[PDB]
């Protein structure tokens, strides 16, 4: 077993908010291709 | 865009998918049955040589949840001790040389088959699991025939069968060869001992290997198992005469404002192939079934040809191929009245600078494309064996004449491969000698435009509907938007136009 | 659709009087009642009563039910205002609770195929009611590959059994994971039901013991509305003619359906 | 920490310390003898865990303490987990015993030894009370007046003292505040201590699986308060019970908080 | 008075020194004598505990602040140590044959652990930093470990057969365990006669302190072998008798509690 998707949401509610604004400008700039998509994570 | 297309079909040339890792989940009702052998020795008929088990195979037909299922069984026992009795060295005493018999350091097999899907082609398994329960077997009454004194009677004995673990095997036979499963079981001796009546033995555990069915039928146990295996994706293994005249029937009855809105979308394999209401095997295989023709094709080797005297013509400089080249030098992009056969014959790979991303207006496949994908959404008589070659007929036969421009300096040199040149000033339309040696220097490096917007209307445009100076360099540049924007100002001199580039889209 | 208002219009007059004589009411009352009174004028006689507070005698209907469990198989509760009285058993607790989950709250009840089909809950309102006259459940829950936990998908001695005998059950399990059932389907029908918002046209109220019934599954909350009620007795005409004269209190709690 | 701290009510601050321990958590429930009795299985525990696993908690953290009676578990509670919740059943014959229980556990305590025969001890304060566990804990209770005599009873003949416990395991007493009292117990079979009542455990959770709130946590018979931490349950199978706790855990989880004082395995700090 | 949380601290560089505390602390705090069975042995004294309060009397320490707690030995002190006062004083006998014991001991004691329980029927446990240890404790305790792979198969062991399992401790009243830590372990343990719990060493317990009554100073307290620390609570003496001893630790009694520290916890 996995999770309960509801716990999950909550998973992302726990993380929120706390993205930077210039990382994140700089991160939605690069073609994430299935590799670099797949790989890291 | 939609010549994106036909570079991604050739770019995903390499997967020209066919197995596939399925999991089954099915319950089962295990009806099996055991067998003994008996072999009596000669003499007078006291004399036993030997009682052993023997592999118990058992064909019926049960019914599933909704389902009338045919199943094969075959028990058999491994690791059975053998034990003795001895009444006398005499012919006229009841002995047994050896007598099989169960306990706890001996196996239970069972292999189990049934018609359904999960066994047709399993060849390949993993993660296999089972849940299994428990039952009880026990031995029946087999009497000694003796021919003359008392009747011994072997009776008694039960068993508690508790699962173990599952494997694959091949139930063998004279008549049929069946990949099937494996399923073992441990025994645990239980109360009822096994005894033989009128004589010395009794108060033995174990199961009698005489008579272990206890004059049953079958011994019936649930199950339920699960795996992942290798499966074909086909879910199977274990007469052009009348297509063109019903595109000739669909050209024109499409219409030109929304086609153009249609042909600026990158309608990608998904995009492509969902609105086709495609069959069960199609769905699984359209797209490399189209592919293994594309890259067969006139267009796919050309392509090819022009790549490989591109390399030769970068490589071979010491021996540089001297066949012809009019400009600076060598190219193979410009590879050869003169003037017109040599503009025709650049033509023919100005549509390869169309399908290599090296253009900037509508360029004319991607309209071929949305041609195409506007008439196979229609066309009734659309199957899996069909669209294949009938995409790169399109593709090849889809505006076969056709034509470019390239601007320099405000001065518009165009080409075509019905071998006519025009060349003309932007603001000022006049005609001019046209300029070879420098068109072939400019369309080799410059970027390409193509001819939907050709000359001859445009001068005809140019002299009935008076036009402006940022709406004429857009239309040069052969831009959507000022071109949608005519066609909803309703100019026949464009829609005319269009109605010939879609009468040229006719297969 | 939106609706709009304002603080300046004035009260209107007193609904009552009015719902009286443009509604029904219908009392749920037990055997035991009907056997202490030992009359066969009291429905008559309350209905009389009930007509000097307006309700008229055509309005009032009185529906006896032998036990809390009869009655809570398939109870069919089709009136404008109903009232039902509930004796305190603690060897009945869980049922005269399910029995208050069951009624005070509207069910969007879906019907459910155990040997074809394997369900789970997705959220913390879609339980499973079984109604019948003796029900004996048991449940294995699954995992990814249809594997079972602490149980074996065949084997139903493995199972889990969460209710046996049980004429009434409402079964919440944990949400997010594919259960196998085994239900004695002959004699009790089971369906899964996400809970709406609660029927405002019921009023229970307990005869006996302290308030006990806990409609809330989630044990934090524990709430007690307006239309559960207590009541001390040692006599049934004394809990009657309560009824009759604070019946304005209880239609006040209670509110018509909006469906 | 006695120094201020700030705040503000526009921002959005979300800058807060980041840290690790044991794995983010670990919760510890505490059943009776009769749940496994009734349920007859042997992997329930790892169902339970497995079943956790979807909410989120890993293997490695959740736990199950068996305690074969409510008294028996009184008898020295050693919790130490980062949650802690506890199923008990309803017994009107024993409502004192688990509301001692609960003003016990859920109570932070700060207790002192005692020695009964060479002292006479007093309450100062209505927090200050003397618990005393052990297997059987008889006690009586003489008060004083201000000339070190007797009132109602006699400093020699025990059995002229008071008695307030008769064969309880755990018993939690408090008697008048500003008089020395003088003191009878079984010492050898028990051990009574002088405690202190402090701000509460927020760490452990009371669930009664039964009938209706009885527990009264605070001695004094105006407040009969009911916290969040305090929860009931309607029960007629123990594995129902089970999976409402695990479909309801994050609800449980959301009303325990981590402790603040220490770190402590018993149900009380000792200061001597 | 903000508890559960921390807060930046702040103060100056020209505020002078305060009082001594001493004399104070002495009467508002409690001090608790850990000595072996055979010094009272060897002393044949009923008395000697007033005797020690008394001359405690004169260093400051009152009459009912000091406590005396015997224990036959150090294993059976090792079983489970309950140190509850304010101010403890552990006086340690050297053994070559007990030095892991006593090390562990001082190990255990010294710091303070934030322990939390295990079940080895159920799970299989990892290390995740190298201060989270397992401390087993019980009458006898015979610990064995089998490591597992990425796949949950063993290394050397098999998950059956327990004899396999490979052994670090046989028949230990206290153990304290640490293994590689990024690897689930399967455990077989005395569950019956020994508790195994997962400790985690938070900073160090400044109320003990322990004494070395005989050999050189080896307790290796920090599990890693490149500190091997000699803090300042980890005292050495030589001895031949006992009395000689007690009279030093009432003599130098307030050396011994500045080296020690009321708790933080
Ligand atoms: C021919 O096409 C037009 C539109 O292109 C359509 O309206 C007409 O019905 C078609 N003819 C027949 C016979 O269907
Ligand atoms: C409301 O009540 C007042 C006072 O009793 C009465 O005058 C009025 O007529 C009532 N409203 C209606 C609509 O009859
Ligand atoms: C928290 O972080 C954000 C961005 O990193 C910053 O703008 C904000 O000032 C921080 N909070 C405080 C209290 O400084
Ligand atoms: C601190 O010590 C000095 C010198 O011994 C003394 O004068 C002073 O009074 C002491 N402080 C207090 C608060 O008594
Ligand atoms: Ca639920
Ligand atoms: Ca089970
Ligand atoms: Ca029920
Ligand atoms: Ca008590
Ligand atoms: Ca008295
Ligand atoms: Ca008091
Ligand atoms: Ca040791
Ligand atoms: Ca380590
Ligand atoms: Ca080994």
């Amino acid at each position: 077993l996995e999770r309960q998707l509801g716990e999950l949401r909550e998973e992302f509610n726990a993380l929120s908010q706390e993205i930077a604004m210039s990382q994140l400008i700089d991160l939605a700039l690069l073609p994430l291709d299935m590799f670099s998509m797949f790989s890291g994570i | 865009m939609a010549s994106l297309i036909y570079r991604q079909l050739l770019t995903n040339s390499y997967t020209v998918s066919l197995w596939k890792e399925m999991q089954y989940n099915r319950d089962i009702t295990i009806r099996f049955k055991f067998a003994s052998s008996i072999v009596k020795s000669g003499g007078l008929g006291y004399k036993w040589s030997e009682i052993s088990f023997k592999p118990a195979n058992y064909q019926y037909t049960y019914t599933r949840d909704g389902e009338e299922v045919t199943a094969h069984t075959t028990c058999s026992v491994n690791g059975m001790n053998d034990f003795n009795f001895n009444g006398g060295s005499l012919p006229t005493d009841f002995v047994i040389s050896r007598y099989e018999v169960i306990k706890e350091n001996s196996y239970v097999y069972v292999d189990y088959w049934d018609d359904s899907q999960a066994f047709r082609n399993m060849v390949y398994v993993r993660s296999l699991a089972a849940n299994l329960n428990s039952v009880i077997c026990t031995g029946g009454d087999y009497s000694f025939a003796l021919p003359v004194g008392q009747w011994p009677v072997m009776t008694g004995g039960a068993v508690s069968l508790h699962s173990a673990g599952v494997t694959l095997s091949t139930q063998f036979t004279d008549f049929v060869s069946l990949n099937s499963l494996r399923f073992r079981f441990r025994l645990t001796v239980e109360e009822p001992s096994f005894s033989i009546t009128r004589t010395r033995v009794s108060r033995l555990y174990g199961l009698p290997a005489a008579n272990p069915n206890n004059g049953k039928e079958y011994y019936e146990v649930a199950g339920r198992f699960s795996l992942i295996s290798l499966v074909p994706s086909n879910d199977d293994y274990q007469l052009l005469g009348e297509l063109r005249e019903e595109f000739n029937a669909l050209s024109q009855e499409i219409a030109m404002s929304q086609l153009i809105d249609l042909a600026l979308l990158p309608l990608d394999m998904f995009s492509m192939f969902s609105g086709i209401k495609s069959t069960i095997d199609a769905a699984k295989s359209m797209a490399t079934s189209v592919m293994k023709k594309f890259k067969k094709s006139g267009l796919a080797n050309s392509v090819s040809t022009l790549t490989d005297c591109l390399s030769d013509a970068a490589s071979s400089i010491s021996r540089g191929a001297s066949i012809r080249s009019v400009g600076s030098s060598a190219s193979c992009w410009t590879d050869v009245s003169s003037i017109s056969t040599q503009t025709s014959t650049i033509s023919r790979r100005l549509r390869l600078k169309e399908m290599a991303t090296q253009t900037e207006g509508m360029n004319f496949d991607d309209i071929s494309a949305a041609v195409l994908k506007t008439k196979i959404d229609r066309s009734t008589q659309i199957s899996p064996n069909t669209l294949p070659d009938i995409v790169t007929e399109a593709s090849e036969k889809f505006i076969p004449n056709r034509a470019y421009r390239v601007i320099n300096n405000d001065e518009v040199f165009e080409a075509g491969t019905d071998g006519r040149f025009f060349a003309y000033r932007v603001e000022t339309f006049d005609e001019i000698p046209f300029d070879v040696q420098k068109f072939a220097d400019l369309v080799t490096d410059s970027p390409v435009i193509s001819a939907i917007i050709d000359f001859k209307t445009l001068k005809n445009l140019n002299d009935n509907y008076g036009i402006s100076r940022q709406q004429a360099f857009n239309l040069l540049r052969s831009d959507p938007r000022v071109l949608r924007e005519f066609i909803n100002q309703d100019n026949p001199i464009i829609r005319n136009r269009i109605e010939q580039l879609i009468m040229q889209c006719r297969l | 659709l939106p609706i709009t208002g304002s603080m300046d219009t004035a009260y209107a007059n007193s609904t009552q009087e009015e719902t009286f004589l443009t509604s029904t009411l219908c009392l749920y009352y037990p055997t035991e009642a009907a056997t202490e009174i030992n009359d066969n004028s009291w429905k008559d006689t309350l209905s009389q009563l009930f007509l000097t507070k307006g309700w008229p005698t055509g309005s009032v209907y009185f529906k006896e039910y032998t036990d809390i469990a009869s009655f809570s198989v398939d109870p069919q509760l089709y009136c404008d205002y109903n009232v039902v009285l509930m004796k305190y058993d603690a060897t009945l607790q869980l049922d005269m609770s399910e029995l208050a989950d069951l009624i005070l709250n509207e069910w969007l009840c879906n019907p459910m195929d155990i040997t074809l089909y394997y369900y789970q809950q997705t959220d913390e309102a879609n339980k499973w009611i079984s109604m019948g006259s003796s029900c004996t459940i048991k449940v294995c829950p699954l995992n990814t590959q249809t594997l079972g936990i602490g149980c074996l998908t065949t084997d139903t001695a493995t199972f889990e059994e969460v209710a046996t005998a049980e004429k009434l059950v409402i079964t919440d399990v944990v949400d997010g994971v594919n259960h196998k059932l085994d239900v004695t389907t002959a004699t009790c029908t089971i369906r899964n039901c996400k809970k709406l918002g609660p029927r405002e046209n019921v009023a229970v109220i307990q005869v006996g013991g302290s308030d006990v019934l806990d409609i809330t599954a989630d044990p934090t909350t524990a709430p007690q509305t307006e239309r559960m009620m207590r009541i001390n007795w040692k006599k049934w005409w004394q809990v009657f003619y309560t009824v009759v004269d604070y019946v304005n209190q209880i239609i006040q709690a209670m509110s018509k359906r909006s469906r």
